[PDB]
């Protein structure tokens, strides 16, 4: 499974860039595609979304009317035409895989991303702090709080947990509150009550250090939180 | 003796339409597409015939109405709405058959049972809409102290409306059903020209096409063309014309009364169903 | 030939014959007990309220 | 002001 | 819309599945399906060759018509348990060997199979394209041996035409429903290129008659 | 010698019949007469799963009681979401002649089989995102009917070659072969304890099989036609059969004889699928007369008639929590009744 992306580079303000995301190793036509960006020092921020077989073209509030997103199923490639770049768009965009059948795991695979630098209501969620010290081989609890309740009438708490290794793309751990991902160690666990969510790690290891992100998926503008960096 | 037939056409039509509706609504299994048109046309003909014997009693007493004005209005409205509905439903049957015979692959996707119900409901609603002019124009009139289920004379705007509602409700349906069944017959005859040992069963289908066309034309064309001549004469300005009106008025019921026998003797799926 | 299949059928029927059989009364009573124990938890014979029903619209 | 033959005539 | 993002995208996925599923269903209904039945390899292999473990599906096209031949015979099981799987097939290609009257008799077993298939609960509406294979070998056998051995009640003679006509007529007489279904008999042998054309013409008649019965015009 | 073997064989069969007759003292009806019936139960079509375009031959529920898979005449295997009308998956088949489908207890796999004499295992949860066939199983010489996942790695398959097979997925090899039926074997059911499974065949007999041993532990008769359906009681000590003779019978494992004969004079069409309720009180039975019938299993009456479909009900299933029952007929619709 590959989601290699191309594009990026220094762009004059008000310019245009044509991001590409060359999928490989999976049925790209049946996967919803997202774009997620992070500032060179800040946390993750959702960009846009295109569903399987085009259709839904949801954007974010800060990008509406720009950043038109398109997909080409026969070539298994994903694009993001960029219009009127500002100094606030300097971020490293992620081509995020997603699928939305019952029991699926959205946001499984994230591309390596391409850096982009430009020369000079919705649910809000925050985490406990910007850094949490912890020794290896010890259990720590990572907490994220939400304004609106993420628990829906269907009974699914659309809370997401992502772990970003230093220098690596985010890797999903808990796609729905208290529901573990695939390919991640069993030590990771999630829990919550509807507004306050805490993640238990159960005697973390050396590779578990990084930045943790909490994302809702209830109201479609997806909001991340100030990442909780873990001291090694 | 037109009544001598009014009650005669009333009976055969009621019995045939009732047995057809019972057979094709009580038959277990999948309900096919054409059977929706069959059953709606059967109900339309049943209610076209149910109000007939009151008019039989009316015409029997030298055209003297007996009941109240409520029946005078209601029977006229039902007869008019059912007259429009039968022709429109026959047109939709003809276009359905043309689609399913000449274009059996491309038109399959443009064909659903729910779509058939939608088209039938639209036809019924538009027939009710066209029946309102008759209801508002109909009123029982007292002449010489004889209760008469007569008309409110005529006005040129009413004649213009009647001309347009004659053309775009019979003649366009006539030129639709005739061309559809003509194309069906042409395709079947072209298949017949291939011949061979088989393909001689297609003669039955050609006969069915021709008998449907012949029945519809013989039943409707004379009265409606006489009505068109009457309207164009009233607009642009008659004993025979009127004589044509009372000698072809009974003839319009033949198409309504003949169809159940047509599907009883010249069909297969309906055949077995009625058998039950 | 058919001798081998006859022998195998005879052996299967023999090992079938000697199995332990318990009175039908107590097996039927056990079916009764299982049915009456889970009658409350059976949501088809007892009409489940629409509150905890997952299939109502 | 005429009575038709059980049919919307004219 | 009282629905979450996940369930809305699930609905979109289901709608995509429905559209492509209906496309596949339309493409499957557009093509014509044929069922093959011989009586002990009485011509199935040669009729597949002429027209180009489990059951075998043969796909071929003639004059813009996609045919699918479901050759059963390797099943070697109860036909009553899977013969309803083929209900709704367009036509049944039934193959018998003409040079089997002398060879119980093979022809009588062929008649038993034909009677079982034609007079079936499922294959009432479906027409049957009967095939009479190996007519040259039957020429030789008739020139060498009389046909009366197979048919005790025969009023014919050594002539080919009357014997073939009698066999054909015996095959049509096995049908108890001559109005719901009709049999498209044909005489053919090896290296005969007209047999695929017979199948195409017969199936075109079957399709037109089926469409006309759906319209209530037949 | 053949005759001297067969005479003592039929003598041994008579001995078994005598042992069964002596062991039976009071029928299930005599002691079930004390309790009151469940009464009339009028289930309704909560959901109608449309989307097939051909005749549906099998279905299987999930262990989560929300997902189910259906196999139809067209080469399509659809996985539904019963709480909605959504189609989670819709995967094509190599052979459109599919007569069965099974949904793995873990939910990771779904099986199908039919006239191709092959059981195809499909891996639902793959990183590729689509569904890929994983070790389609060959070795049966007849049409395969009513495959069932023993676990993620072992599947038991029945075929119309008078044999049942147990497989290993990684090395598809029909490890244990269950031979002894005379006619084609139509349906099989797995006991809840996951140790024994019973199969009904066209020889008008049902045999209880030992999965680990591979021997025919028990055999059952009584039906006079082809047994088209079979299903274990929820406790694992009994099972119910459905045959072409329009009768359902309730056997049991601890004894060797029947308990009920769920038949009605007005019913002359055979059974295609049989299912049990969570408590085992309700015996769902899919019939050939275009509708399913609900039977009080302890009694011998008809609690209700599942509403008639457009065609013969070919498949039937009850959720592991018993919260709903799903049917699929020879039309292209599945209906969930609650």
């Amino acid at each position: 499974v590959q989601l290699v992306e191309s594009g990026g580079g220094l762009v004059q303000p008000g310019g245009s860039r044509k991001l590409s995301c060359s999928a490989s190793g999976f049925a790209f036509s049946s996967f919803g595609m997202h774009w997620v960006r992070q500032a060179p020092e800040k946390g993750l921020e959702w960009v846009a979304y295109i569903s399987s077989g085009s259709g839904t073209i949801y954007y974010a509030d800060t990008v509406k009317g720009r950043f038109t997103i398109s997909r080409d199923d026969p070539k298994n490639t994903l694009f993001l035409q960029m219009t009127s770049l500002r100094s606030e768009d300097t971020a490293m965009y992620y081509c995020v895989r997603s699928i939305y059948y019952y029991g699926s795991s959205p946001f499984d695979f994230w591309g390596q991303g391409t850096t982009l630098t430009v020369s000079s209501s919705d649910i809000v969620m925050t985490q406990a702090t910007s850094s949490v010290p912890v020794t290896p081989g010890e259990s720590v609890s990572i907490s994220c709080r939400s304004s609106k309740s993420l628990l829906h009438s269907n009974g699914n708490t659309y809370l997401y947990w992502f772990l970003q290794r230093p220098g690596q793309s985010p890797q999903l751990l808990i796609y729905r509150m208290s529901n573990l991902a695939s390919g991640v160690p069993d030590r990771f666990s999630g829990s919550g009550s509807g507004t306050a969510f805490t993640l238990t790690i159960s005697r973390l290891e050396a590779e578990d250090v990084g930045v943790y992100y909490c994302m809702q998926h209830l109201e479609y503008p997806l909001t991340f939180g100030a990442g909780t960096k873990l001291e090694l | 003796f037109l009544p001598v037939f009014y009650t005669a056409v009333f009976l055969t039509g009621v019995l045939g339409n009732l047995v057809l509706m019972g057979a094709l609504h009580f038959k277990p299994g999948s309900r096919r597409l054409i059977d929706i048109f069959i059953i709606n046309l059967a109900a339309s003909d049943f209610i076209f015939l149910v109000t007939l014997p009151l008019w039989v009693d009316k015409e029997a007493s030298l055209g003297l109405w007996r009941t109240g004005s409520f029946l005078c209005k209601g029977s006229s409205y039902m007869i008019s709405v059912n007259m429009h509905c039968s022709v429109l439903l026959l047109t939709c049957m003809s276009v359905d058959r043309y689609l399913a015979i000449v274009w059996p692959v491309v038109s399959r996707k443009f064909r659903r049972t729910d779509c058939a119900y939608v088209v039938c409901a639209s036809i019924w609603f538009i027939s009710c809409l066209l029946g309102l002019p008759t209801l508002l124009s109909r009123e029982l009139t007292l002449i010489d102290d004889k209760p008469y289920c007569a008309e409110k004379k005529a006005t040129p705007i009413k004649l213009i409306w009647s001309l347009v509602a004659l053309i775009f409700t019979f003649f366009v349906p006539l030129l639709s059903i005739v061309t559809c069944y003509c194309c069906i017959a042409r395709k079947l005859c072209a298949h017949y020209q291939q011949s061979g040992k088989h393909n001689k069963k297609l003669k039955k289908s050609i006969k069915i096409i021709f008998i449907v066309v012949a029945a519809f034309l013989v039943s409707w064309l004379p009265f409606n063309t006489f009505k068109f001549l009457a309207i164009v004469s009233g607009l642009r300005q008659s004993a025979i014309l009127q004589l044509g009106m009372e000698v072809s008025g009974p003839l319009a019921f033949a198409n309504s009364c003949v169809n159940p026998f047509i599907y009883y003797i010249f069909d297969s799926y309906i055949r077995r169903a009625i058998v039950h | 030939a058919s001798i081998a299949q006859a022998r195998k059928l005879v052996e299967q029927l023999k090992m079938e014959a000697n199995i332990d059989r318990i009175k039908v009364s107590k097996a039927a009573a056990d079916l009764m007990a299982y049915c009456e124990a889970h009658a409350k938890e059976d949501p088809l014979l007892t009409p489940v309220p629409a509150s905890e029903n997952p299939f109502r619209e | 002001w005429v009575v038709p033959g059980a049919l919307p005539q004219v | 819309c009282t629905l979450s993002a996940e369930d809305k995208a699930a609905v979109e996925r289901s709608k995509m599945i429905d559209r492509n599923l209906r496309e596949d269903g339309e493409k499957a209904a557009r093509e014509v399906k044929l069922l093959l039945l011989g009586a002990g390899e009485s011509g199935k292999n040669t009729i597949v060759k002429q027209m180009k473990t489990g059951i075998v599906e043969t796909h071929f096209t003639f004059k813009d018509l996609h045919f699918k031949m479901f050759d059963v015979g390797a099943q070697r099981s109860e036909r009553k348990k899977w013969i309803h799987c083929f209900e709704g097939v367009t036509a049944i290609i039934f193959c018998v060997a003409l040079s089997d009257y002398d060879l119980m008799n093979r022809m009588h077993e062929s008649m038993k199979l034909f009677d079982s298939i034609c007079n079936n609960k499922w294959f009432t509406d479906t027409s049957i394209i009967l095939f009479l294979n190996k007519k040259d070998l039957f020429e030789e056998k008739i020139k060498k041996s009389p046909l009366t051995i197979c048919y005790p009640e025969y009023a014919g003679s050594n002539t080919y035409e009357e014997a073939a006509a009698y066999i054909q007529c015996q095959f049509e007489d096995l049908n108890k429903r001559k109005d719901t279904k009709e049999i498209y008999t044909h005489f053919t042998c090896s290296t005969d290129t007209k047999n695929v054309q017979f199948v195409f013409d017969a199936v075109t008649d079957v399709l037109i008659k089926n469409n006309l019965k759906d319209c209530g015009l037949f | 010698e053949l005759d001297q073997l067969r005479q003592e064989a039929e003598q041994l069969k008579n001995q078994i019949r005598d042992a069964r007759k002596a062991c039976a003292d009071a029928t299930l009806s005599q002691i079930t007469n004390n309790i009151d019936p469940v009464g009339r139960i009028q289930m309704r079509t909560r959901r109608t799963l449309r989307g097939h375009l051909a005749k549906i031959y099998a279905m299987h529920w999930g262990t989560d009681s929300r997902l189910l898979v259906s196999a139809s005449q067209d080469g399509k295997l659809i996985i539904w979401d019963s709480y909605t009308t959504n189609k989670v998956h819709a995967i094509p088949l190599r052979s459109s002649w599919v007569m069965t489908c099974a949904y793995a207890p873990s939910g990771n796999y779904v099986a199908c089989g039919g006239l191709d004499n092959i059981c195809s295992i499909y891996n639902l949860k793959t990183r590729e995102g689509n569904v890929r066939v994983s070790r389609e199983l060959a070795g049966h010489t007849g049409y395969l009917s009513c495959c069932r996942f023993l676990d993620d790695n072992q599947i038991v398959t029945s075929s119309g070659d008078t044999t049942c097979a147990l497989w290993d997925i990684e090395t598809g090899q029909q490890t244990t072969t269950f031979t002894g039926h005379t006619g084609d074997v139509m349906s099989l059911s797995l006991a809840p304890d996951t140790r024994l499974f019973v199969s009904g065949a066209c020889d008008a007999s049902a045999k209880l099989w030992d999965v680990r041993e591979g021997m025919c532990r028990q055999t059952f008769t009584g039906h006079e036609s082809d047994i088209n359906a079979i299903c274990f009681f929820p406790n694992g000590n009994a099972f119910a059969t459905g045959s072409d003779d329009a009768t359902c019978r309730l056997f049991d494992l601890r004894a060797d004889q029947e308990l009920m004969t769920y038949s009605h004079d007005n019913i002359i069409c055979g059974i295609t699928s049989v299912s049990f309720s969570k408590s085992g009180r309700l015996l769902l039975a899919g019939y050939d007369d275009f509708n399913c019938n609900v039977w009080d299993a302890l009694k011998a009456d008809r609690a209700g008639v599942l509403a008639g479909h457009d065609n013969r009900v070919s498949c039937l299933g009850v959720t592991d929590d018993g919260m709903a029952v799903a049917t699929g007929s020879w039309d292209s619709f599945l209906k969930i009744w609650n």
